[PDB]
């Protein structure tokens, strides 16, 4: 378990997990709000 | 003797080696001092010959890597089958193959990319595919999606089995060295077992499954009314109604009166008028004959018994006029190192791939394949590129062997020494041939351009002013056209419609095949092809032969295989290694393949492909302008590059828009490559010094000190980007044109 | 039984086996030798029969 | 090919194009099911 | 880049329509299609299999330049 956790903390794996999470969040945000060109909340 | 020898649990499976990167090499395993360490960790990952010196470990690693590659390939096949099963219009395309475009991919609706879902046909929207899988499935007899789903599940199961087999053969029972060094048994099993038995089983499948279903489909029966494939096996009455010979059973086969099977084993040749492809009976007959030939040929080498041949005895006992004693110590060389075998197999595979592309474009073996132009173009270009890459890699591995595995004391060969003793004459003659061929081939075009630019069209090398006709090719074409009349009485017609002589074949109002004329332009392009091939051969041979030593550097073998240079002395010694020779020959392979694919595309669009009206006239796509516009460089630039790029640049706002975007993106990448090919390391290092100072001022200095890329790394990056950009540009242009116009 | 093809194949197989015998046995003749001789005789017989039938 | 299956196809020519169109429509809608409304966040468990 | 910008703006101004530059200059595909491919049609037709005109020499020079560029590589 220690060695598996150490391997999971290597740079490419952490990078791909972080970027997958970011891409998913961005895609979901763009799906909920389809188009956006200016900031209209104010 | 021949035996099974294994070692039990040579390695123990654990995650402790996953935590520490670069465990294979001690220098890498020590730790990262600078950033270059990272760039090394991926470069030496697969160099098993440098990790250790024992052949046993290298062989075991190679076996496991092969198993993993097989698992990946099986996963890819399963994915393709699942996509065909779920997201596709195969059932709609089956009924009306001529008026429906195949599609097996569906795009989501997140950003606005839904415009990529074009109107392919059959009540479906998606991306039109050019893999040619639909024709394969139709020729196999598949008429539903449940069978495709079952095939995908089987592929997944086989991929899992391959992965488990790889793990088992590396970590549980690993074969010994003597197991791999038995080439006679391996050759016998690969010839008789892998090739003969597989082709025999495929011929049996074609006889029992493909032929009746395809006959029913060609008759006009609806795909939903065709009996299931196992009904033909279960019901002999159906097969008797279809092919009466089956009513006699297997009795004729043992009775040697094989003529009774003439109904479904024919030798007619030519193309099928209904589908524009080869007859399936001919294919089954060919597979049966090939199975017989391979099964007979698989029993040549002596293994474990008295009868057979010894490869070493055959090599040693060879006597000839020009050879002499010759092949005496080649067996040990071939059975000692992996690199020589890798080079030989790579070259053979590349040549076979090129031959496959030629034979596939010439004689279409699948139904409704000739009339689908995009599939033909994609297959031809893809197979040509793969063959070129393999042929290039063969020389690199040959140079690697000559550098690091060649010693004339323990393992000495006479032929290799004789070749190495007169390399100067070979190089000089090849250089002269390349110079002469290039001068003539390009001077003809330059003379044509100059004469046409001066208002002198009567002085050019053309079909009207000065004719240079390929007489030998025309003679061969006439002989092939007249072949089935007297020389081959068994065949009803000629093998291919390409030969000058015969009739035109068209399917569904579109031309399938017609004889191809040959003129001055074909002469010029063939000579250009020969010139490019000769230059590439010269580069690769000069790289291979002068790897160990040279007149300029007498001890080049001590420096190794991958070194940038020797120094600024001797006037300059940049790019003296064989790796640099391979990196230089990649460019010429790219050039040659690009020229070949351009020639094929223009000639096929101009002289073969087209449409036919009801009256009987044939209108080609470009109206036959190849014979008069391809004799000058301006014609190539205007009538091919400028004229045929209208579709790709005007594809914005349509379903092909993606292609257009690629047509730009690849261009960018190409330019990017130049940055890595025109500069050097010192400038970048000196700039990184100032950048690192600016970082140091704000306490954000990393422990791993940044370093500029090495010279070899920069050259590799440049060549990779160049090749990728060029190939992607050609891909986008070809696909956009052939989809929008055909 | 008794047809021309049967006689031709039988004669070819027997002749090939007899030739392969010389030029638990007094002279070493393992099963592999018999199988190879029979297969070669069968190949020759099939070839000659199909050639004769093709005229 | 025995002209009885051809006659069967002629008799059942209708509804065959309907089945083909339905299969193609289902294959296309397999990607737009969520945007349509069905197969939403509930009932995705062992569904679609 | 500077010369491309100047030439395209002035050629659209002279030709009588300024909307082409005002609309197609905001993306690079417009630069590739409405400037080079469109304007090269008369230049590349200096000499053809049928004949030639007074632009022929320029066409030759065009190709000539390309060759030298490649030789530099
Ligand atoms: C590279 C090949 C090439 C070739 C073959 C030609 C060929 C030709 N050109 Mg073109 N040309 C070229 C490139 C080429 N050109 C280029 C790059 C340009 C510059 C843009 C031009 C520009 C050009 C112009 C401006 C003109 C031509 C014209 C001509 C013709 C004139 C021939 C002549 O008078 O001298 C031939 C002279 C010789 C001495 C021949 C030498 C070769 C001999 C036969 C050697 C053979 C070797 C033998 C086998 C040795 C074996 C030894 C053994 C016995 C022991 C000829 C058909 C002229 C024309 O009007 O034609 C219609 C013309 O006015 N050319
Ligand atoms: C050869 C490799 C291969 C490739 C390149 C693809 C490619 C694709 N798959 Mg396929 N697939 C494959 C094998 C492959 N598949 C296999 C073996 C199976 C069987 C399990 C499937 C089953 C499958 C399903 C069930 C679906 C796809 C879909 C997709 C698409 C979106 C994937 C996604 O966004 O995941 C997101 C990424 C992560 C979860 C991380 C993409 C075009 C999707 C589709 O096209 O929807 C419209 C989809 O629904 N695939
Ligand atoms: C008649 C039986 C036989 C068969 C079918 C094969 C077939 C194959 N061998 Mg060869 N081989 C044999 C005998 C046989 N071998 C013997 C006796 C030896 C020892 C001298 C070798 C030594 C050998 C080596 C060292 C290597 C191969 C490799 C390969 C594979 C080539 C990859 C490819 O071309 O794709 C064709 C793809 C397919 C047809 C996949 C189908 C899966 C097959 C049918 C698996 C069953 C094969 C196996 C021999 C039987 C199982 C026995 C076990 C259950 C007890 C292929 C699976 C190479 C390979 O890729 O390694 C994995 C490789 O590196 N072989
Ligand atoms: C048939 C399979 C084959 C095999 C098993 C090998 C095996 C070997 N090769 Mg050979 N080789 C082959 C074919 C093959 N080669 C071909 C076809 C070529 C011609 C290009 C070469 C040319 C070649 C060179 C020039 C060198 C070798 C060397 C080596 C060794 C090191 C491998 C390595 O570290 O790579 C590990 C993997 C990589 C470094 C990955 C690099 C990234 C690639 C280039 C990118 C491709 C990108 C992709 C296609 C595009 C999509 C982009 C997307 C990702 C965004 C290894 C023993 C090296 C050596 O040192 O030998 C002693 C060496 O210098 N090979
Ligand atoms: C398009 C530009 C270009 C051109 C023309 C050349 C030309 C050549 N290359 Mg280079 N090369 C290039 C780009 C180019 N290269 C690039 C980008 C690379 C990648 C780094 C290389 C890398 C490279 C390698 C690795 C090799 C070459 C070699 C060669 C020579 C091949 C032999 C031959 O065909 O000569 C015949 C001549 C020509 C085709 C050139 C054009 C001549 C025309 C017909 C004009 C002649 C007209 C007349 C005589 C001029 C007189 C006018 C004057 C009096 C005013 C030739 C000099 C090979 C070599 O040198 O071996 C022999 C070789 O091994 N090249
Ligand atoms: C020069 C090369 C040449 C080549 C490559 C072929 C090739 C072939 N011949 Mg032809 N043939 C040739 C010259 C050639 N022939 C000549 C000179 C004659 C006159 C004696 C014939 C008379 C001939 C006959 C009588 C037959 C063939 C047949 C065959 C085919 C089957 C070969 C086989 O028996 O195994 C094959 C296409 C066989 C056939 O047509 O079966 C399909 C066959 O029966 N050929
Ligand atoms: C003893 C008499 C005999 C006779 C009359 C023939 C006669 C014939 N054989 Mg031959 N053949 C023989 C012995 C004989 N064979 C033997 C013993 C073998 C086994 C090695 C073969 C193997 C053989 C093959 C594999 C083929 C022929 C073919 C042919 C036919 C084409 C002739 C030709 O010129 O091809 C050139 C011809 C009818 C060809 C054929 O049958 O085409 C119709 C063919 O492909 N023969
Ligand atoms: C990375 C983070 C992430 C986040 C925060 C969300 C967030 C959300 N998802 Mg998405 N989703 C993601 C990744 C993510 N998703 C991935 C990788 C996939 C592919 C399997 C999906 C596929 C998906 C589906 C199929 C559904 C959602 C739905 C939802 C919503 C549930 C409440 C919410 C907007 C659900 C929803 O509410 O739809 C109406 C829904 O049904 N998501
Ligand atoms: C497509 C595909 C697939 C599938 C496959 C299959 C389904 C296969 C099958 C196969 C098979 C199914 C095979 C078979 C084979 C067979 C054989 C190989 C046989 C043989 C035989 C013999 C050799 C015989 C002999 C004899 C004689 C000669 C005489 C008398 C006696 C006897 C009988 C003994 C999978 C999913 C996987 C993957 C993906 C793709
Ligand atoms: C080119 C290529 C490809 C393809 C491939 C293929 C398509 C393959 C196939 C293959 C095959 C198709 C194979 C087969 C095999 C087979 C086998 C291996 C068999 C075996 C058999 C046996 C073993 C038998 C046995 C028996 C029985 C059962 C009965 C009687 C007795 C006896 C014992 C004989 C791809 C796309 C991937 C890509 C890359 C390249
Ligand atoms: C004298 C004597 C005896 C006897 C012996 C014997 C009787 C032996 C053997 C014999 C024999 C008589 C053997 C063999 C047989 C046969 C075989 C072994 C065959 C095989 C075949 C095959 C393998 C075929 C194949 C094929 C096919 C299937 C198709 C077409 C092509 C071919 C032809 C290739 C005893 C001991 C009683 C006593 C003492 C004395």
């Amino acid at each position: 378990m220690r060695d598996l956790k150490t391997y999971l903390s290597v740079a490419p794996v952490i990078s791909t997990l972080w970027f997958a999470a970011l891409a998913g969040l961005l895609i979901e945000i763009n799906r909920l709000f389809p188009d956006a060109l200016i900031f209209p909340f104010f | 003797e021949v035996k099974i020898l294994v070692d039990r649990d040579p390695i123990k499976t654990s995650f402790e080696e996953w935590a520490k990167p670069g465990h294979f090499s001690r220098t890498i395993a020590k730790g990262p001092d600078t950033t270059t360490w990272i760039w090394n960790l991926h470069a030496d990952a697969h160099d098993f010959d440098s990790h250790t010196s024992d052949l046993e470990e290298i062989s075991r690693k190679v076996f496991s890597a092969h198993f993993g590659q097989l698992s990946i390939i099986f996963l890819w096949l399963s994915g393709m089958y699942f996509h065909g099963a779920r997201f596709s219009n195969y059932e709609a395309w089956l009924s009306d193959p001529t008026h429906i475009g195949p599609s097996a991919q569906v795009v989501w609706s997140i950003v606005g990319q839904e415009i990529l879902n074009g109107d392919v046909g059959g009540g479906f929207r998606g991306i039109q595919i050019t893999s040619g899988f639909f024709q394969i499935w139709r020729a196999s007899g598949i008429t539903s999606e449940l069978q495709l789903y079952c095939t995908a599940i089987g592929g997944l199961v086989f991929a899992a089995l391959m992965l488990f087999a790889g793990w088992f053969h590396y970590h549980k029972a690993a074969p010994k060295l003597a197991w791999f060094q038995d080439v006679e048994s391996m050759l016998n099993h690969h010839l008789a077992g892998l090739l003969g038995l597989g082709s025999l089983s495929w011929a049996g499948h074609q006889v029992h499954v493909s032929l009746p279903i395809n006959q029913f489909l060609n008759a006009g029966v609806d795909p939903k009314e065709i009996p299931l494939p196992h009904e033909f096996i279960l019901n002999r009455d159906l097969l008797a109604q279809l092919y009466p010979s089956f009513a006699e059973g297997a009795t004729p086969f043992f009775t040697l009166n094989w003529s009774k099977y003439a109904e479904f084993l024919t030798f007619r040749g030519g193309l099928d008028p209904v589908t524009g492809g080869l007859w399936l009976t001919d294919i089954a007959h060919h597979h049966l004959a090939i199975a017989i030939l391979f099964l007979i040929a698989g029993h040549m080498y002596r293994t474990n018994w008295g009868i057979g041949h010894g490869i070493k005895d055959i090599l040693e006992a060879h006597k000839g006029p020009f050879t002499g004693q010759g092949h005496k110590g080649l067996y040990e060389i071939l059975t000692t190192s992996w690199h020589a075998q890798l080079s030989i197999n790579l070259a053979m595979l590349g040549s076979l791939t090129i031959v496959v592309a030629h034979h596939m474009y010439s004689m279409p073996p699948y139904p409704y394949l000739a009339t689908d132009y995009g599939t033909q173009l994609s297959l031809f270009t893809h197979h040509m590129w793969i063959g070129g890459f393999l042929i290039v890699g063969a020389a690199a591995h040959a140079a690697i062997f000559m550098v690091r595995d060649y010693d004339p004391t323990t393992r000495y060969n006479d032929l290799l020494d004789r070749v190495l003793r007169h390399r100067d004459a070979i190089i000089s003659h090849l250089n002269w041939v390349c110079i002469f061929l290039g001068f003539h081939s390009f001077g003809l075009y330059i003379h044509n351009d100059t004469m046409s630019a001066l208002g002198r069209p009567q002085d050019m090398f053309s079909d009207t002013a000065i004719q240079l006709q390929p007489v030998f090719a025309q003679w061969i074409q006439n002989t092939h056209a007249l072949a089935p009349g007297t020389t081959a009485p068994g065949a009803t017609t000629s093998t291919s419609l390409t030969w000058g002589g015969g009739d035109l074949v068209a399917v569904g109002g579109k031309v399938a095949l017609l004889p191809i004329p040959l003129g001055t332009a074909d002469f010029l392009v063939h000579h250009i092809h020969a010139f490019t091939i000769h230059v590439t051969v010269l580069i690769l041979l000069k790289g291979v032969l002068f790897a160990r030593s040279s007149r300029l550097i007498p001890d080049k073998a001590n420096l190794g295989f991958r070194f940038p240079c020797d120094g600024p002395g001797r006037g300059g010694t940049c790019q003296v290694s064989a790796w640099d020779h391979v990196f230089l020959g990649l460019f010429w392979m790219y050039n040659a393949i690009s020229v070949v694919i351009f020639h094929f595309s223009w000639k096929m669009q101009s002289d073969v492909w087209g449409s036919i009206s009801d009256q009987g006239v044939v209108t080609h796509i470009t109206g036959g302008n190849f014979a008069q516009s391809s004799i000058t460089i301006n014609g190539w630039l205007r009538d091919f590059l400028w004229a045929q790029a209208s579709q790709v640049i005007q594809s914005y706002g349509s379903s092909l828009s993606a292609y257009g975007l690629f047509f730009l993106g690849a261009h960018f990448v190409w330019a990017f490559s130049l940055m890595f090919l025109f500069s050097g390391r010192g400038y970048w290092q000196e700039l990184i010094e100032s950048i690192v100072w600016a970082h140091n001022k704000l306490k954000v200095a990393p422990a791993t000190q940044p370093r500029a890329l090495s010279i070899v790394q920069g050259r590799a990056v440049g060549v990779t980007h160049y090749l990728l950009g060029g190939i992607a540009t050609t891909w986008a242009f070809f696909l956009a044109r052939i989809i929008a116009v055909g | 039984i008794g047809s021309s093809t049967n006689l031709i194949m039988v004669t070819s197989t027997t002749l090939m086996l007899f030739a392969g015998r010389f030029g638990g046995d007094p002279a070493g003749f393992t099963l592999a030798d018999t199988l190879a001789c029979g297969t070669v005789g069968h190949i020759i017989g099939v070839g000659v029969v199909l050639g004769l039938k093709n005229i | 090919v025995i002209d009885e299956y051809l006659e069967r196809s002629k008799t059942n020519k209708e509804l065959n194009d309907k089945k083909r169109l339905a299969t193609s429509g289902a294959n296309f809608a397999r990607a737009f099911t969520v945007q349509f409304g069905s197969c939403k966040f509930p009932e995705n468990f062992t569904g679609c | 880049w500077v010369t491309f910008y100047w030439h395209w703006k002035h050629i659209t101004l002279w030709q009588g329509n300024v909307s082409q530059f005002n609309e197609s200059s905001t993306y690079l595909m417009g630069w590739l299609r409405d400037y080079l491919w469109l304007n090269s049609s008369q230049l590349i037709n200096g000499y053809n299999p049928f004949g030639m005109n007074s632009l022929s020499v320029w066409a030759w020079m065009f190709l000539f330049g390309h060759l030298v560029w490649a030789t530099g590589f």
